[PDB]
């Protein structure tokens, strides 16, 4: 079930996207999260986008309906080309893993400001054969329901 | 940590993928 701690890791995510902080998610802002991972969605797919998860219809995304789409997405898994696209957002460098360093830099460019120990401790979650890294077969394990 | 944070990052890709059109 969802817990707590888990409401407040979804709550730290609604205001990654929740720029002006002022409760609520536009296309404007999510435009420009999508824009800082290198894509370049239009005016119309942002519009559709939010249409999708806008349960009241008002044209913005506010944390009740953020939490309620994400846990959902969390029980699905995405296509192979989906995953793969997202694992080359973070290996830069594309050597096939994602270190610290390259996480950090993603946090970095959303506008997070995270310490060290941060994010040792987010690729630690995600290492699971150890080596400190997070590669594409570990990468794909963390996106599975 | 269950990493939900980056995991709403990875999410939006498929999301956007999902509505995209041809230009
Ligand atoms: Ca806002
Ligand atoms: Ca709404
Ligand atoms: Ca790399
Ligand atoms: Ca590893």
């Amino acid at each position: 079930q969802l817990t707590e701690e888990q409401i407040a890791e979804f709550k730290e995510a609604f205001s990654l996207f929740d720029k002006d902080g002022d409760g609520t998610i536009t296309t404007k802002e999510l435009g420009t999260v999508m824009r800082s991972l290198g894509q370049n969605p239009t005016e119309a797919e942002l519009q559709d986008m939010i249409n999708e998860v806008d349960a009241d219809g008002n044209g913005t995304i506010d944390f009740p309906e953020f939490l309620t789409m994400m846990a959902r997405k969390m029980k699905d898994t995405d296509s192979e080309e989906e995953i793969r696209e997202a694992f080359r957002v973070f290996d830069k460098d594309g050597n096939g893993y994602i270190s610290a360093a390259e996480l950090r830099h993603v946090m970095t460019n959303l506008g997070e400001k995270l310490t060290d120990e941060e994010v040792d401790e987010m690729i630690r979650e995600a290492d699971i054969d150890g080596d400190g890294q997070v590669n594409y077969e570990e990468f794909v394990q963390m996106m599975t329901a | 940590q269950d990493l939900l944070e980056l995991k709403s990052v990875i999410k939006l890709q498929a999301w956007w993928r999902g509505t995209m059109i041809r230009r």
